[PDB]
C-alpha cells in the first residue's frame, strides 16, 4: 500500500476498511496517504539501534 | 381522448363514433394524423407503435433475405469458388463432410436471423449495411462504418456465425474485409473477442457473411466456395416508410 | 462425397526469404472428424404464435 | 539470528503487508497475454455451463447422448490426481504447466464466445483461455497441496474442540453404506419432505422405524437429511435407549462443534457490501451458496436477495422465481415446469409463509455443514442425489395393507405371529408399502392409520434444477473480476441416495428416482454408471471422472472443484480429521 | 369399476370409493397390454394426477373405518389453542400409541 | 546480479531446533516431524557473524 | 524451408450440394408480410 | 430369481449353522454372497450379517 | 431473585412458545446462551453475528467493566481445552483478590 | 494453558470428580431434548425445603 | 443503566434502544483473538496506551 499500482476494489466500502487495516502501524506505513505525484514519505521512528 | 373514449366506452379510438371523432378534431387539431391518415408509417393509438415500427423492418429484410437466398440458389448451382485457399492432401476429406453438412446450415442461419431480437439485430453488419444504402437512396449511427466503406463496392463488411455445434453468432464487430475469377482477401486498418483474427472463409467452423453499400452481399464458406447475392433486387423499402427509418438511425456528420 | 478439383498435385520447395507473389493456405484441425459435430438448431419449447 | 547473539521471528502474520493488497485480484494482462496463439477444441466437458432444458426427469438422456461424442475424444484438464508432486514441475507430462499461473485463479481451455447460461451443445472449434476464480484454498491441485498436508492441518485443529465419539461413527458408517437398506426409509423421507407438521403427525412411524432397524443393524436409520435428524433430536428424544439416542445427539453436537470454528478465527469489523464478516471469511456463511436439498424457500429468499446475485435461472419454463406459500393435494401439480419452489416445511401450516421464514440464520448453514462436509466424510466418493417422481412416490406411500381390527381384539405388534399385523405374510402382496416395510424388516403397526390423513394433507409436485449464479463478493470484486461467475446448482424437492443399490430388482433401476448428479460431491460411481438405458462406451469415463450433467454446474464454474473431491475419496484418516480438514479446505481466498 | 388398461376411465370418484386394501390387488392383477385408442383429456400425465387425488382423498376413508381406534389429534405445536392470555399453547409430541381397545 | 543467485543462511522453524546451530552442521538437526532446518550455505558461512 | 503438399488454385474446383426438395418449403424461406412474432 | 424363491431356506440354513459354529455358510460362491448382502439383510443377526 | 438457570437454549422447537413461561433476560456475561438471545422472537436480524461472540446484557444489570468478573474469566471457560477437573481449579484460582 | 497450568499443580491432593459424572452432567447441559417439566418444578420448589 | 420498569421487557426494550450505536463500532474488550506480541507491537493494539 506504499505505492499506487492496481485497480482497487469496486466495493469501495470494503477497501477503505482494509486500507487502514493493513497500514495501522507499520514501520513502513505512511501517515496522510498518497497524493497524486510524489513519494509516500515513510515516517521516522525516534531511534534506530 | 380518454374521456371521449371512456364515457362512450370506446375501447380503441378507431372505433370512435364519427361525430365523436370530429368534435374532438374541432377541439384539438393536431389529431388529424392519428385519426385520418390512410397508411401512417407509425401505428396510430398503440403503446408499442414505435416497437411495431421496428419489427416490420426486422420482417421486411428477412423476406428480402429469404427470397434472395432462393434466387441465387434456384436450381442445382455452380458456385465453383471465389477465394484462394490451397489444400493439404487429406484436408479434402474435411470438405467431404461439408458436402454432407451443407443444407442444414442455411435454415439455421435464417432461423438465427429470426432467433435474434431486432434490438440485437441492429448491432450486426447487415442491419447497418442497409443503412449505408438507405443513406444512399447520410452517416448511420454508432460510426461503425469506416472512412473507406463509402469509396468502392469492393469494401464489404462481414458477420461470422458458428458452423458446427450450435449455429451462433461469433462477433460483436462487423469485420470489414476488402476483397479484390479469383480475388485474395485483405483487411482494413484499426475489448478482445476470439474469432476476430481470421480472413473470411479461411478456416473450418466459420460461416462468413458480408454486405456492401451496393447491398450485393456475400455468403463465404471455407474453401473459397462463395457467391454474390443480388439482395438489391429484393429490398422493397418504400422511401416514405424508410425516411422515418433512416432519420432515427442516421447521424449528421460534422 | 468428394468435392471436385481441376488439377491433381504439385510439390513446391518454398524458400522463406524468397516469397514473391504471395499466397495462403487452408486450416483443418487435429482431432478426428467425428468430433466436429453437426449443425444443430432445435425448435424451442415455446413459439412466437 | 540478528546482528547479535539475538533471536528474531518471522510469522505468517508477517505476510500481512504483501498478500493483502488489491493486486491479488489484478489479472487483466494475464488473460490478454495468453490469449493470442490460440488453443484447439479441448472437448469442453467441465469447461462449459449448460442452461437447463425440459424437465429434470429426462435430463440425463439429453446429456448422455449430447456428450456421447466429445467425451471419449480426449482427457479432461485434470489428470494430476494420478500425478505425484514435482511431476507437475517437470517439463514433460504436463502440457497444462504453462496454464497454472495464479494462486487465486485458473487458466483453462474453455468455450470461445457463446454466453454460458444457454445452449446445450457448444460449437467445438477454436478455443478460449480465460479465468474462472479459485474460491477456497482447497481448490489448489493435489501436487501442490499434499493429501497428508490436509490431514496435518486437520488433526491439529482437532485438539481443544468437540469431536464425535469413536464408537458412534461405526453405527453411522454402517448405516450410510448398508446395501440391503429398507426402501421405506427413502420413501418416508420424501413423505415428510422436511414438513415439521407432517413429522409430529407421524411420530409413531418415526419411533418404531429407528427402533426396529437398530436390532437388524447397530445403525442409524433415516440419516440423509439434516432437518430430519434435527427433528428426531427434539421431537422424539424420549422413547429410546440412550445407546441409540447417543448417535444423533453426538451428531448434532459435532455439527455444533464444526459450526463455531469459524468465529473463533474472526475479528469484529463492520458489516460490508450486504455481507457480514463471517460471510466474507468462510464459504459456509455466505448465503448465496445453498445446500443441494432445499425443501423450503429460505435459501433463495436469502440468496437471490443479495447484491452479489445475478439471475437465478430456473429453466423448465420461466427463468425467474415466484414462490408458493403452502402446498396440498391440489397445489402439488406432480409434473409441471414453472420453477415455483415450495415453502411447505414449517410446523405451522396454518400460519403459512411465502416471504417471512421460520428458521434461524444458521439453519441452512447447518445443512451446508451436514451436506457438504459430513456426508463426504462418510462417502469416500460413494453417494449421489436423486430426482423424485413424487407421482410415483405418492402412489406407493399411501399403499398399505393394514386390516380392520376385530371388536375386542388387541393391537398389532409382531409380523410373523399376529395375523392382524400389517407386515404379516397373509397381508403381504407385492407392490404395497407394508411389503416394503417387509423387504427390509421394519416393525410398523396397526396405528399407521394416523399417517395417511396427513399424507393427504401436504405433498410436493416434483424436483427442479435451480441454477443460481452470483458475482464475486465485496472484497474480491475489482475491475477485472467484476464479470466473473460462480454457478451453484441444486435441486428443490430432491433426496440423497447414500447406497446405490442397482444389483437388485426391487426398486427397478430409476423408477421413483432419476439420479441427476447435482455436483461432483454427489456423483454416482455406481448410481450413474448403472442408469436407465445406457451407453457402454462411457464405462472408462465413469469409474473416474465424475459425471456432472452440465445444467447443474461445471467443473470450473462452481465453488467446489475436483481437487477436494478426490481428497474426499482419499486419505484414510479419521472422521474427526476429514470433518475439520475439508472445513479447513473451505477458507475463502 | 375403472378399467386399469385404458387411461380414459380414471376419475377421482371411482378411486376414492375404492379402498386401499383392494387397490393393492387391482394393480398387480390387470392386463399388461397398454391400450392406445382412447387417450386422456388432461394428457397422460394428467391421468396420473387424477389417479393420485383419488388415492389421497381416499385416505380419509381408510381412516374413518379406523375411527374407533386412534385418539383425538393433539395439537402437535404451539400456536394451536384458544386461550392464550395466561397459559401458552402447548405442542404435543405425538410419539404415543394411538390405540383404543 | 551477475550470478542471479541468493544464499540461504542459518534458519529453522523452532527456537528449540535453532539450538543445534551453535555446534556447526556436524550434528545439526535437519528435520523433526515438520520442523525443518537449513544450515548456512553462503560466503558468510563459518565467519564472525 | 518448409515441406507440405500443394494444389494449384483454380476456379474449376466445385463442392457439390444436394437438396431434399422441401428446403425452400421451409417456414423462413416462405414468410408472409407480417409474422405472428 | 431362484434365490428369492428359496430365500427363507437360505435364512434358516445360515442362522442354524450360526448357532453351531461361529462360521459363515455360503462363502463358496460370491454370486450367492452378493445376494445375502443384497436380499436377506433384515432377517439375520448382525453378528453374522 | 426468583430466577432459574436454563442449561440448553432450545429454539429448534415450537411446542412451548420460545420464551412463553420464561423470558430470557441475561444477568451477566457468564450466562448468555448464543441461541437464547439471538433466537428470541423479537430479535433484530441486523444484529445476528455480533450477538454470537458478545454477551448482550442491558446495562441495568451491569456492564463488563463494573462487574466483579470481567470478560477474561468468561473467555477462559468457553475456549480452554482441558477437562472439567483441571478446568475446575483453573478457574477456581481465578478468584483471589488483588 | 498457563491459567490451566497452575490448576495442574493444585489438581493433585484434592478431590477429583469420577469419570462417570463428567459426561452425565455435560450431556445433560447439551440435551436439546431436555424435558421442560423439570424447569417448572425447580420454580415450584423455589428453595422451599 | 438504572433498573427501569418490570423485568419482563427490560432486555426487549434494550435491543430496540441500543440498536444504533452497538453496531456502529466494535467494542474495546473483544480482543480475545489477539495473541502475545501481536499486542505489544504498536499496530493491532491501538489500545496499547
Amino acid at each position: 500500500y506504499l505505492g499506487r499500482g492496481a485497480p482497487p476494489l469496486l466495493d469501495n466500502a470494503a477497501a477503505v476498511y482494509l486500507r487502514n487495516a493493513v497500514v495501522a502501524g507499520n514501520r513502513l506505513g505512511p501517515a496522510q496517504p498518497l497524493p497524486v505525484f510524489g513519494c509516500a514519505q515513510v515516517p521516522r521512528r525516534a531511534g534506530m539501534d | 381522448l380518454t374521456e371521449a373514449c371512456a364515457a362512450e366506452r370506446v375501447v380503441r379510438p378507431h372505433q370512435l363514433s364519427p361525430a365523436a371523432q370530429t368534435a374532438l378534431l374541432r377541439r384539438f387539431p393536431a389529431l388529424e394524423g392519428p385519426l385520418r391518415h390512410p397508411r401512417p408509417v407509425l401505428q396510430p393509438f398503440d403503446i408499442a407503435a414505435e416497437v411495431a415500427f421496428v419489427a416490420r423492418i426486422q420482417i421486411a429484410c428477412l423476406r428480402a433475405l429469404g427470397h434472395s437466398i432462393r434466387a441465387a440458389l434456384q436450381g442445382g448451382p455452380r458456385i465453383f469458388q471465389r477465394l484462394r485457399y490451397d489444400f493439404g492432401p487429406h484436408q479434402s476429406e474435411w470438405l467431404g463432410e461439408v458436402t454432407r453438412r451443407f443444407p442444414v446450415l442455411l435454415e439455421n442461419l435464417m432461423r438465427a436471423l429470426e432467433g435474434t431480437a431486432p434490438d440485437a439485430f441492429f448491432h450486426t453488419a447487415y442491419a447497418l449495411a442497409v443503412l449505408a444504402h438507405l443513406g444512399g437512396q447520410l452517416v448511420p449511427l454508432s460510426d461503425d462504418i469506416p472512412a473507406r466503406f463509402a469509396d468502392s463496392d469492393a469494401h464489404y463488411a462481414f458477420d461470422y456465425y458458428s458452423t458446427s455445434g450450435d449455429t451462433l453468432r461469433l462477433t460483436n464487430r462487423p469485420i470489414a474485409v476488402v476483397i479484390d475469377e479469383q480475388s485474395k482477401c485483405r483487411f482494413m486498418e484499426g475489448p478482445h473477442r476470439v474469432c476476430e483474427q481470421y480472413l473470411p472463409g479461411e478456416s473450418y467452423a466459420y460461416l462468413c457473411l458480408g454486405f456492401n453499400r451496393r447491398l450485393c452481399g456475400l455468403v463465404v464458406f471455407p474453401g473459397g466456395f462463395a457467391f454474390t447475392i443480388n439482395t438489391a433486387a429484393y429490398l422493397s423499402l418504400a422511401d416514405p416508410v424508410a425516411r422515418a427509418v433512416g432519420l432515427r438511425f442516421c447521424r449528421g456528420a460534422a | 462425397m468428394d468435392p471436385y478439383y481441376p488439377f491433381d498435385a504439385l510439390d513446391v520447395w518454398e524458400h522463406r526469404r524468397f516469397i514473391v507473389a504471395d499466397s495462403r493456405s487452408f486450416i483443418t484441425p487435429e482431432f478426428p472428424r467425428d468430433f466436429y459435430m453437426s449443425p444443430v438448431f432445435n425448435i424451442p419449447r415455446e413459439t412466437a404464435a | 539470528w540478528g546482528k547479535d547473539h539475538q533471536v528474531l521471528r518471522l510469522s505468517m502474520e508477517n505476510a500481512v503487508g504483501t498478500v493483502c493488497h488489491p493486486s491479488l485480484m489484478n489479472i487483466d494482462a494475464a488473460v490478454g497475454g495468453v490469449n493470442h496463439d490460440p488453443v484447439e477444441a479441448a472437448n469442453p466437458y467441465g469447461a462449459y455451463v449448460a442452461a437447463p432444458a425440459g424437465p429434470g426427469a429426462d435430463m440425463q438422456q439429453r446429456f448422455l447422448n449430447a456428450w456421447r461424442q466429445r467425451l471419449a475424444h480426449g482427457r479432461v484438464r485434470w489428470v494430476a490426481e494420478c500425478q505425484m508432486t514435482a511431476e507437475q514441475f517437470m517439463q514433460p507430462d504436463n502440457a497444462n504447466l504453462a496454464l497454472e499461473l495464479h494462486p487465486a485463479f485458473d487458466f483453462f481451455a474453455g468455450v470461445a464466445d457463446v454466453e454460458l447460461p444457454g445452449g446445450e451443445v457448444p460449437p467445438a472449434g477454436p478455443g478460449a483461455i480465460q479465468a474462472t476464480w479459485r474460491v477456497v484454498n482447497g481448490n489448489l491441485p493435489l501436487a501442490l497441496c499434499p493429501v497428508a498436508f490436509r490431514d496435518a492441518r486437520g488433526l491439529e485443529l482437532g485438539v481443544g474442540r468437540h469431536a464425535m465419539a469413536p464408537a458412534t461413527i461405526a453405527a453411522v458408517r454402517g448405516a450410510f453404506e448398508d446395501r440391503s437398506y429398507p426402501a421405506v426409509f427413502y420413501l418416508l423421507q420424501a413423505a415428510i419432505h422436511g414438513n415439521e407438521h407432517v413429522f409430529c403427525a407421524l411420530a409413531r412411524l418415526v419411533t418404531q422405524c429407528i427402533t426396529s432397524y437398530w436390532n437388524n443393524t447397530r445403525c442409524a436409520a433415516f440419516v440423509n437429511d439434516y432437518s430430519l435428524v434435527s427433528y428426531i433430536v427434539t421431537y422424539l428424544g424420549g422413547d429410546l435407549p440412550e445407546e441409540c439416542m447417543a448417535v444423533y445427539r453426538d451428531l448434532v453436537a459435532h455439527v455444533e462443534a464444526l459450526a463455531q470454528l469459524v468465529d473463533d478465527f474472526t475479528l469484529p469489523g463492520p458489516e460490508l457490501g450486504g455481507q457480514a464478516q463471517a460471510e466474507l471469511n468462510h464459504l459456509m456463511r455466505d448465503p448465496a451458496l445453498l445446500p443441494p436439498l432445499v425443501w423450503d424457500c429460505d435459501g433463495l429468499m436469502r440468496h437471490a436477495a443479495l447484491d452479489r446475485h445475478r439471475d437465478c435461472r430456473i429453466d423448465a419454463g420461466g427463468h425467474e422465481p415466484v414462490y408458493a406459500a403452502a402446498c396440498n393435494v391440489a397445489t402439488a401439480d406432480f409434473n409441471r415446469n414453472d420453477g415455483r419452489l415450495l415453502h411447505n416445511t414449517q410446523a405451522r401450516a396454518a400460519d403459512a409463509a411465502d416471504d417471512r421464514p421460520h428458521r434461524p440464520a444458521d439453519w441452512t448453514v447447518h445443512h451446508k455443514i451436514y451436506y457438504y462436509v459430513l456426508v463426504p466424510a462418510f462417502s469416500r466418493g460413494r453417494c449421489c442425489t436423486a430426482g423424485v417422481r413424487f407421482d410415483r412416490v405418492y402412489a406407493t406411500l399411501q399403499n398399505m395393507v393394514v386390516p380392520e381390527i376385530a371388536p375386542g381384539e388387541e393391537c398389532p405388534s409382531d409380523p410373523v405371529t399376529d395375523p392382524a399385523h400389517p407386515l404379516h405374510p397373509a397381508n403381504l402382496v407385492a407392490n404395497t408399502v407394508k411389503r416394503m416395510f417387509h423387504n427390509g424388516r421394519v416393525v410398523v403397526d396397526g396405528p399407521a392409520m394416523l399417517t395417511l390423513q396427513v399424507l393427504a394433507h401436504n405433498m410436493a409436485e416434483r424436483t427442479t434444477a435451480l441454477l443460481c449464479s452470483a458475482a464475486p463478493d465485496a472484497g474480491a470484486n475489482t475491475a477485472s473480476t467484476a464479470n466473473m461467475r460462480i454457478f451453484d446448482g441444486a435441486l428443490h424437492a430432491g433426496v440423497l441416495l447414500m447406497a446405490p443399490q442397482h444389483l437388485d430388482h426391487t426398486i427397478q433401476n430409476g423408477e421413483y428416482f432419476y439420479v441427476l448428479p447435482v455436483h461432483a460431491l454427489f456423483a454416482g460411481a455406481d448410481h450413474v454408471a448403472n442408469a436407465p438405458n445406457f451407453p457402454p462406451a462411457l464405462r472408462d469415463l465413469a469409474r473416474d471422472v465424475p459425471l456432472v450433467p452440465p445444467a447443474l454446474g461445471a467443473n470450473y464454474f462452481s465453488s467446489i472443484r475436483q481437487p477436494v473431491v478426490q481428497h474426499a475419496r482419499e486419505s484414510a484418516a479419521g472422521e474427526n480429521a476429514l470433518t475439520y480438514a475439508l472445513m479447513a479446505g473451505y477458507f475463502k481466498m | 369399476a375403472p378399467q386399469f388398461h385404458r387411461p380414459s376411465t380414471i376419475t377421482a370418484d371411482n378411486v376414492r370409493a375404492l379402498g386401499m386394501r383392494g387397490l393393492v390387488l387391482a394393480t398387480n392383477n390387470a392386463q399388461f397390454i397398454m391400450d392406445n385408442s382412447y387417450p386422456h383429456p388432461h394428457g397422460t400425465q394428467g391421468a396420473v394426477r387424477e389417479f393420485l387425488r383419488g388415492q389421497a382423498a381416499a385416505l380419509t376413508d381408510l381412516g374413518v373405518t379406523h375411527a374407533n381406534n386412534t385418539f383425538a389429534p393433539q395439537p402437535m405445536f404451539a400456536g394451536d389453542a384458544a386461550a392464550e392470555w395466561l397459559r401458552p399453547s402447548f405442542g404435543l409430541k405425538r410419539t404415543y400409541s394411538p390405540f383404543v381397545v | 546480479g551477475l550470478f542471479q543467485e541468493a544464499y540461504p543462511i542459518t534458519c529453522a522453524s523452532d527456537p528449540a531446533l535453532l539450538r543445534s546451530a551453535r555446534d556447526g552442521e556436524a550434528h545439526a538437526r535437519e528435520t523433526h516431524f515438520t520442523q525443518y532446518l537449513i544450515y548456512d550455505a553462503s560466503p558468510l558461512k563459518g565467519l564472525s557473524l
